[PDB]
């Protein structure tokens, strides 16, 4: 849901130390995403799988 | 987390509002702080 | 200046004001010239090196020194100063602060069950 996405932004955006760098790395995944699956929309799959990964 | 809320027994002006969402954000985080936001906003409309 | 900087487009023809500027500038010149072939006498010679000299100030910057060239209407004719200054200027106007693509306009309503990150969009 859209709750879902926000405390997932919430909390990429603490333990990473600069808001910049973070959506600088969000952006850049969601691009290698959508390039990769061309062959959800990017932005979302890549916030998903950045926070899945911070376990 | 982990910050029990307290039980305003009390009158809610805009002051204890503002001083609520302000303890809100510093001890549950941002999107809380809006959930409880929109929560109060309902509640208020009502 | 290049001519599509300065452009006479036909709606009639609509001119840029830098046409008539340059305009007087080179009939000013070619007057001059031909007064320095037939050995005008100096006086005449001189007016027209005054003139050109006027001239030439009104296309960098006019109304800085002398008398304002007003155009067919009694109104200051918009000089090469005139385009890089003010709040109408290129800076303000065009670099500093464009229209942009992609935005829309709208009166605003108040939408109570929307969430504080949504928005209502016709």
């Amino acid at each position: 849901d859209s709750q879902d996405l926000l405390f997932k932004a919430e909390s990429l955006i603490v333990n990473s130390t600069n808001r910049y760098h973070v959506t600088l790395q969000i952006a850049r995944r969601a691009k290698q995403a959508r390039y990769e699956e061309m062959e959800i929309k990017p932005v979302l799959r890549a916030i998903l799988e950045m926070s899945d990964e911070l376990n | 987390a982990k910050s029990a809320p307290i039980f305003r027994n009390r009158v809610i002006d805009k002051k204890q509002l503002k001083k609520l969402i302000g303890w809100t954000f510093a001890h549950y985080g941002t999107a809380k702080t809006a959930v409880v936001a929109d929560d109060l906003k309902a509640l208020g409309f009502r | 200046i290049p001519p599509d900087l300065r452009p006479m487009v036909q709606l009639r023809f609509a001119t840029s004001d830098l046409n008539d500027l340059y305009r007087r500038v080179i009939n000013r010149n070619n007057r001059l010239a031909r007064l320095q072939e037939i050995l005008a006498p100096e006086i005449i010679v001189r007016n027209e090196k005054r003139m050109l000299q006027e001239a030439v100030d009104a296309l960098i910057d006019n109304g800085r020194r002398g008398r304002t060239v007003v155009g067919a209407n009694n109104r200051p004719l918009k000089s090469l100063s005139d385009i890089i200054e003010g709040k109408q200027g290129r800076f303000r106007q065009n670099l500093l602060g464009k229209r942009v693509d992609y935005s829309g306009r709208s009166v605003i309503v108040v939408g109570p069950n929307l969430k504080i990150h949504q928005c209502g969009l016709p």
